[PDB]
RNA sequence: ACUCGUGAGAGACUGCCGGGGUCAACUCGGAGGAAGGUGGGGAUGACGUCAAGUCAUCAUGCCCCUUAUGUCCAGGGCUUCACACAUGCUACAAUGGCCGGUACAAAGGGCUGCGAUGCCGUGAGGUGGAGCGAAUCCUUUCAAAGCCGGUCUCAGUUCGGAUCGGGGUCUGCAACUCGACCCCGUGAAGUCGGAGUCGCUAGUAAUCGCAGAUCAGCAACGCUGCGGUGAAUACGUUCCCG
């Protein structure tokens, strides 16, 4: 990385609908490797997610970006022997990532007996405001607002 | 119609060329018809062996065995042929199967 | 490898139970390898002097 | 239900209703029930009184299970570690017999870990 | 350690094999026969430096090629070692074995040649100064011959402790596959214990 | 008589095009029974859609090597570079998106020291 | 007429352009091209350090036994175990276990060895034995995850398999210590884990199989290689190690 920008993957668009946001988030829910178990397991959650809420699939989706999207993170450095936290903007395609990524990484850990339900249910309540996308939203801005003042290191 | 599988099966480029080249000739100035030295998988041993004694096994060498093999389909065996064909004189490199 | 312990190896056991390999040059009876019938360390030094027919550095 | 004494589950397959009894595990189980007939995936609600007779007397006339189990396998423990064989030392120390790995294995004959 | 035998190294593209022959069935009996014969050549001739031994083989014929500096002892005029030698092999049951010698163009410029001469002035009294001085400038009296290194390990004049010292002169590519580098070795004998000898010899490169 | 070959990591392929229907035919059957999932179907169907010559190319194809992913590849690339020897005036089109030019990566050297690949054991300093 | 395999040759050399450049190296961008600026990975360890490891691979100076510390089997133990550390395997359960149906690999071994078809066994295996010194015959048409259908509704569980006992096979003169495999019952323990710590930047991580090999069996989850499904990110050196 000391080298430069190294280059980015081209990353393929969803054929089935026609958003890429699809494709990174079965990347992000595979485990161990097998893209053909996990993606049906996506498009049967976001079938369900479609039963149950009776719209759009793709606009309960950016809906749901949109809500969960950051702004500000906030990292961590270490200054006379005292560490500190510094707040820094984000590029929205990284806020796009830490999005989705914090949605499936909670919705591997309810109880609703099952997680190809828990998906589309955590879906639903990022979408509403009631998950823990949105609980971690507000703890995170919380923590923002808390340490902006440090702002001054601008690091 | 009678086939003859004249094998030319062994390690080294080189000297299996040569020797492919030899029977080619041979075939020539004798009058029969032959495919020619067709590809084959040539067979590729690899074993490993530590290359010090008493630990120290992070480090390795690997060797290889590269088992040349060639096919010689030749139509009609005359007999003055198959005899001119015992009768060659081969090196070492490269065996002979007449089947 | 003692040699008292090499003979009585290379002699005929009264049971075909009790044969093993014994690396000829040097006796190893562990780490052998049997196309060869040597041990690691008689095949490295053979290989690398290039007095076995064909052995060699393989990369791929 | 009920069964030689065992509380059959409120709701649960017979092919592993039939594995909690002791003397009965999945290969028997599913060889039992392929001999009887009776569907492996029914449910508990739809048992009925006489199949459980039936089967209740083929595993009595064809096998033990339960309390008769425990008396031959103590017996046999009481008696092969009273002649004195080392599978009877094994018993009587407390360490299993196959000879594996007591350096750090076996805690499972050891029970819980003991910090000296 | 710190390097590879440069023979097998370059041993697939500048080199060729000494022992040439194709075993299936057999070629543990083969190569069994093979070391024996060698380690039996070995010590009985020390006299005549062996610069080389090659064998090629086919169904039951073998022929060895012996390549030495001078034939004059290795074969006599009415040929007293090459029976020996025979003998030997018959002994060893190699069936019909028909043997070469052939004399080297230029013995100081072979590696096995100038470590058994530099082992041998070692041994009886030549202090390795003199001897690597004597070795190294008739190596570079050879035109063809550019960069030469010579190398001893182990107790030098008896003392208590081992140095390893060498000396280079030249261009000698060990990193370069394409080099045509012969290497050579030998051990020699002393009354206090033994001491190694490694030299490396360059000549030239093989285009193609 | 035009002919192609897939080269992904190590799975080699086979196929013939034919003019007439977009009929496909993988080893007897069509890809909606062979190798059912989605994704795989819409990266075979791709080629044509994005030439825009929709449902005018049969393909009878032959697999070997390689696995799952390594087979759709090599098929993929098959079509990829058949569509070019048969009307070359979209290679710049088809470059452009990339789809030219093989990828050649495959499974790497398994190295002596390591459990698999580059990966190395547990580490400890105490 | 293509892969199939293995020969010869060609193709990456900043080849060309714009701009910075001391008009010099060099760099960014752009067209062609399969790759763009060592395309990817290996073999390839400069002088030297740790008096680093190896007199049980081998060879060897010195000292020591020589009627013993030599030889051979009158069997056994190297695997014993109140406990710790180190690296793995299998999991802790539903992206799952189990059951039925079902499609794709590479490379490699085989003579006192691989072993077909057939019959008997739950299955280790037993009878019998074609084809092979081997692109042919056996390692099954080399598969597993992969797709479809059915169950389990989260339980110390249909997860999870040890422990012990009861019955056999296989190598072998002879399986008690001290083998492996096959069948039954056996149902304990444990719910992602303490500071601290590891490895990974493209077929990589992660996960699922096969094979070289020593061998007569076998502690074979190992070493080595051969494969299968296949990600994420890099804002930049202020902090830690080299
Ligand atoms: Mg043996
Ligand atoms: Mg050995
Ligand atoms: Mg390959
Ligand atoms: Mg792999
Ligand atoms: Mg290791
Ligand atoms: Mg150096
Ligand atoms: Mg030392
Ligand atoms: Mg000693
Ligand atoms: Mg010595
Ligand atoms: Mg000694
Ligand atoms: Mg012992
Ligand atoms: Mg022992
Ligand atoms: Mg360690
Ligand atoms: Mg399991
Ligand atoms: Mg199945
Ligand atoms: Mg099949
Ligand atoms: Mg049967
Ligand atoms: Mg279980
Ligand atoms: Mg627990
Ligand atoms: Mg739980
Ligand atoms: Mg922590
Ligand atoms: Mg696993
Ligand atoms: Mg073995
Ligand atoms: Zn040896």
């Amino acid at each position: 990385p000391r080298k430069g920008p190294a280059p980015k993957r081209p990353l393929v668009n969803d054929p089935v609908y026609g958003s890429q946001l699809v494709t990174q988030l079965v990347n992000k829910v595979l485990l161990e490797g097998k893209k053909s178990l996990a993606e049906r397991i996506v498009y049967g959650a976001l079938e369900q997610a479609r039963e149950k809420t009776g719209t759009d699939p793709v606009v309960t989706l950016k809906r749901a970006l949109d809500n969960v999207k950051p702004a500000l993170e906030v990292r961590s450095r270490r200054v006379g022997g005292a560490t500190y936290q510094v707040p820094v903007e984000v590029r929205p395609d990284r806020s796009t990532t830490l999005a989705l990524r914090w949605l499936v990484n909670f919705s591997r850990q309810r109880r609703e007996k099952t997680m190809v339900e828990r998906l589309a249910n955590e879906i639903l309540d990022a979408s509403n405001g009631l998950g823990a996308s949105v609980k971690r939203r507000e703890d995170t801005h919380k923590m923002a607002e808390a340490n902006r003042a440090f702002a001054h290191y601008r690091w | 119609g009678q086939k003859i599988r004249i094998r030319l099966k062994a390690y080294d480029h080189e000297a299996i060329d040569a020797s492919a080249r030899k029977i080619v000739e041979t075939v020539t100035r004798t009058g029969a018809s032959v495919v020619g030295p067709v590809p084959l998988p040539t067979e590729k041993n690899v074993y490993c062996v530590i290359r010090s004694p008493h630990k120290y096994k992070d480090s390795r060498e690997h060797f290889e065995m590269r088992t040349h093999k060639r096919l010689i389909d030749i139509l009609d065996p005359t007999p003055k042929t198959v005899d001119a064909l015992m009768r060659i004189d081969l090196p070492a490199s490269v065996d002979v199967n007449i089947q | 490898a003692k040699k008292a312990l090499v003979h009585k190896a290379n002699k005929k056991p009264k049971f075909a139970v009790r044969a093993y390999t014994r690396c000829n040059k040097c006796g190893r009876p562990h780490s052998v390898y049997r196309k060869f019938g040597l041990c690691r360390i008689c095949l490295r030094e053979m290989a690398h002097a290039g007095e076995l027919p064909g052995v060699q550095k393989s990369s791929w | 239900a009920r069964l030689v004494g065992v509380d059959l589950p409120r709701d649960k397959r017979m092919e592993i209703a039939l594995t909690y009894i002791y003397g009965i595990g999945r290969t028997r189980s599913n060889e039992i029930l392929a001999a009887t007939g009776i569907d492996k995936n029914m449910r508990t609600k739809d048992l009925t009184d006489d199949q459980v007779t039936v089967l209740r007397d083929y595993i009595e006339g064809n096998l033990k299970v339960e309390g008769d189990l425990r008396r031959e396998v103590q017996a046999d423990i009481r008696r092969k570690i009273e002649i004195g064989c080392y599978q009877g030392l094994r018993h009587r120390r407390g360490l299993p017999v196959r000879g594996q790995r007591t350096k750090t294995n076996a805690r499972t004959r050891k029970g819980p870990k003991r910090t000296i | 350690g710190q390097k590879i035998n440069p023979h097998g190294f370059r041993l697939g593209i500048t080199t060729e094999w000494k022992s040439r022959w194709y075993a299936d069935k057999q070629y543990k009996d083969y190569v069994k026969e093979d070391v024996a014969i060698r380690k039996l050549l070995a010590t009985g001739l020390e006299r005549a430096g062996i610069a080389d031994v090659e064998i090629e083989r086919t169904r039951d014929r073998v022929r060895v090629d012996i390549h030495t500096a001078r034939p004059g002892i290795v074969i006599g005029r009415r040929g007293t070692e090459a029976d020996r030698i025979r003998a030997d092999l018959e002994k060893l049951t190699g069936k019909q074995v028909q043997l070469n010698i052939l004399e080297v163009k230029n013995p100081e410029s072979q590696a096995q040649l100038v470590a058994q001469g530099v082992a041998e002035q070692l041994s009886n009294r030549v202090a390795f100064r003199r001897a690597m001085r004597k070795a190294i400038q008739s190596a570079m009296r050879q035109p063809n011959v550019k960069g030469i290194r010579v190398q001893c390990s182990g107790r030098l004049g008896g003392a208590e402790m081992s140095r390893s010292e060498f000396y280079r002169e030249g261009r000698v590519p060990l990193h370069t596959l394409r080099a045509d580098i012969d290497y050579g070795l030998y051990e020699a004998k002393t009354t206090f214990g033994r001491i190694g000898v490694k030299v490396w010899i360059y000549k030239g490169d093989i285009v193609g | 008589p035009i002919q192609t070959v897939g080269r992904r990591k190590e799975a080699v392929v086979r196929v013939r095009l034919v003019p007439g229907t977009g009929q496909f035919n993988l080893d007897g059957r069509t890809l909606e029974n062979y190798f059912p999932n989605k994704v795989h179907q819409q990266l075979i169907k791709a080629p044509l859609v994005t030439v825009d010559r929709v449902d005018q190319f049969d393909i009878y194809a032959h697999l070997d090597g390689g696995g799952p992913s390594g087979q759709a590849g090599a098929l993929r690339l098959a079509i990829a570079r058949a569509l070019i020897l048969v009307q070359p005036e979209d290679r710049p089109a088809l470059k452009k998106a990339g789809f030219l030019t093989r990828d050649p990566r495959a499974i790497e050297r398994k190295k002596y020291g390591l459990k698999k690949a580059r990966k190395a054991p547990q580490y400890s300093k105490r």
